[PDB]
């Protein structure tokens, strides 16, 4: 139910209850792209597990639920 | 040669402390170059040399020996204590000003110099210069690695700088970082009374401190518990819980401070407007709607004078809505987030339940009516 | 023989300390000149890597065959903060593991004349470990030769067991350059 990468970037975190600032974990939004030959690469690898004739609305329903 | 002539003279000359004397002397010897410095620390920080110049000659002629090979840091807090002595205070800051060009160091050493003098010309009384002095220190400071044990000074000396000025906003902030830098155990019980006492008065005066949970939360705000100061636990208290009826309660009682008595006007519209944030946060997400007749009675303020304090609430930020004065109802939708007790955070899980049960049947409703085409 | 070893360096706020002439900083620079370039002249393919105990605890350099990399870096150190050498004892031996050369026999050499606030019980408990893992360690101990000289002979005692001989302990009083003794202890002198 979720991306493999969970990206973070070291942040100091300024307490506004006076506590001493601290370097701390930030997040930033991560997700999976690929070139052109990574795309291709990876197609060929799924070839028989993807499934792509799903037609875009079943795609749209999947990704609602 | 001199050192040892003085050192071997003052072993007995010298006033008391023949042991630690001896101790000095065996070390030069011995030429370790340490645990000298931690020796001069205790014998600086020992009693009876108040109201004499003995640590002034004592740090002359250790510095004239050995200013060179000593911890940065440790030379500046050993000056600073010779700086607690000695008076005429040219002298101290021309003093400051020759130690901290012996000891350009890591920043700590040089940021507790500067923080020294803005103390010594604060006292003095000259508020620019100390002003420009803060300004540097802090700019230096932030590129400072974080717990160090250096910056409690600073903050203290920014706290009774914005405490003389009377930017009451400012010194809160301040001294809160600095009690949050220290640790309360340190401080004597009588130091944390009137750091409270001081604190909760920066509190109520902010101009823009309008959260107080943090407040009565923080642990240094409980040596007032079983006090006589405390009449100022209990005003905070019904000053976050906004209650106008027990702020006037407590007026026969917070009144007494000189310096919560021409700010009482400041005062009074400060709480008004923690009581509208209040209100609204207490009233659901649903039946949100607050009348004029039920905001004056809740503030003690009149219809003809909501309308601006509502205006007012939404220009400092504290709550988000509109205004409608021809039926005199003020339509909120959000306020600044409060501080929760533990059956509001139960409560809380309970709505989320709800929500997480109605997710759930959503997702299964929609699975099952589109098995056939879901993938 | 096939050698693999790092050297630990203590570089305490004590190492401003002019016990050994100059101080104990350059005193320890040319310790560890001396025993990377013994490291050097026994078989080339040993190879030398350097961590320092203080408050971070560090690695400066991992293992190389090169010197000037690890003089370089030692050149560029400066004393602060305390010393941990449990840390210390713990990284130096996860960089011995996580070494290109398996076949070279695992060694740490620690520079540590220090007071060692760690109680003799986790002491022990890491010598054991460390011996156990087929790690001889050679300690090096200058200034206080008796605020922590009699946990050291301990420590090395734990583990040599009864027969590691491997675990070595030299304590040197203050002087001149902690150079003559180097050379002439056994560590060395059995190379």
């Amino acid at each position: 139910l979720g991306l493999p990468t969970e990206a973070y970037i070291s942040v100091e975190e300024v307490h506004d209850d006076g506590t001493p600032t601290s370097k701390t974990f930030e997040h930033v939004t991560s997700e999976i792209g690929a070139e052109e030959a990574e795309e291709v690469g990876v197609e060929h690898l799924l070839r028989d597990i993807k499934d792509t004739t799903v037609g875009t609305l079943s795609q749209r329903i999947t990704n609602q639920v | 040669k001199d050192v040892p002539g003085f050192l071997q003279q003052s072993q007995n000359s010298g006033p008391g402390q023949p042991a630690v004397w001896h101790r000095l002397e065996e070390l030069y010897t011995k030429k370790l170059w340490h645990q000298l410095t931690l020796q001069v620390l205790d014998f600086v920080q020992d009693p009876c040399f108040a109201q004499g110049d003995g640590l002034i000659k004592l740090y002359e002629n250790f510095i004239s020996e050995f200013e060179h090979r000593v911890n940065p840091l440790s030379l500046v807090e050993i000056i600073l204590h010779v700086v607690r002595q000695m008076t005429d205070p040219n002298v101290a800051l021309t003093f400051l000003e020759k130690t901290r060009e012996k000891v350009k160091s890591s920043d700590e050493a040089v940021i507790l110099c500067k923080t020294a003098i803005g103390a010594l010309k604060l006292n003095i009384g000259d508020l620019q210069v100390t002003k420009e002095t803060i300004e540097d220190v802090e700019e230096m400071l932030n590129n400072l690695p974080g717990v160090t044990s250096v910056h409690s000074r600073f903050y203290d000396l920014s706290s009774k700088y914005y405490q003389t000025i009377g930017n009451h906003a400012s010194y809160y902030k301040d001294a809160l970082r600095f009690l949050g830098c220290v640790d309360i155990k340190d401080l004597p019980v009588s130091e944390q009374q009137e750091r409270a006492f001081t604190l909760g008065l920066a509190g109520l005066l902010g101009e823009g401190v309008f959260n107080f949970g943090e407040l009565l939360m923080h642990p240094v705000l409980e040596s007032l518990r079983n006090t006589d100061r405390q009449w100022l636990i209990d005003t905070l208290y019904a000053f976050n819980s906004g209650n106008v009826e027990r702020f006037q309660t407590l007026k026969t009682a917070w009144g007494q401070q000189p310096d919560l008595a021409a700010n009482e006007a400041q005062l009074l519209r400060k709480i008004q407007l923690l009581c509208l944030m209040e209100m609204t946060f207490t009233r659901p997400a649903n039946h949100r709607q607050l009348t004029f007749e039920e905001i004056a009675k809740s503030a003690k303020i009149t219809v003809n004078e909501v309308e601006l304090l509502v205006m007012k609430a939404l220009s400092v930020g504290l709550v988000k809505g509109s205004i409608d004065e021809v039926d005199k109802r003020v339509h909120m939708t959000w306020v600044q987030p409060r501080v929760l007790d533990l059956q509001q955070i139960k409560g809380m899980k309970d709505r989320l339940e709800f929500w997480c049960t109605d997710v759930k049947s959503m997702e299964m409703l929609v699975e099952h009516q589109a098995h056939d085409i879901l993938t | 023989v096939l050698e693999s070893t790092m050297v630990c360096v203590d570089n305490s706020e004590y190492m401003r300390n002019g016990d050994f002439l100059p101080t104990r900083l350059q005193a320890q620079q040319d310790a560890v000149n001396i025993v990377c370039h013994s490291k050097t002249r026994s078989n080339p393919e040993n190879n030398v890597g350097l961590i320092t105990l203080a408050n971070d605890c560090e690695v400066l350099t991992t293992l190389t065959p090169d010197t000037g990399r690890i003089l370089s870096k030692l050149h560029t150190v400066q004393p602060k903060g305390k010393i941990t050498f449990c840390t210390g004892i713990r990284v130096a031996h996860l960089a011995l593991k996580h070494r290109q050369g398996k076949n070279h026999k695992m060694r740490i050499i620690a520079f540590v004349g220090s007071p060692v606030e760690d109680n003799e019980k986790d002491l022990v408990k890491l010598a054991k470990r460390l011996k156990k893992e087929k790690v001889n360690v050679d300690i090096i101990n200058f200034g206080e030769e008796e605020v922590n000289t009699e946990k050291l002979t301990a420590f090395v005692n734990t583990l040599n067991g009864k027969d590691g001989t491997g675990s070595h302990l030299v304590t040197v009083p203050p002087g001149p350059s902690l150079a003559d003794a180097l050379i002439s202890s056994p560590i060395l002198a059995g190379e």
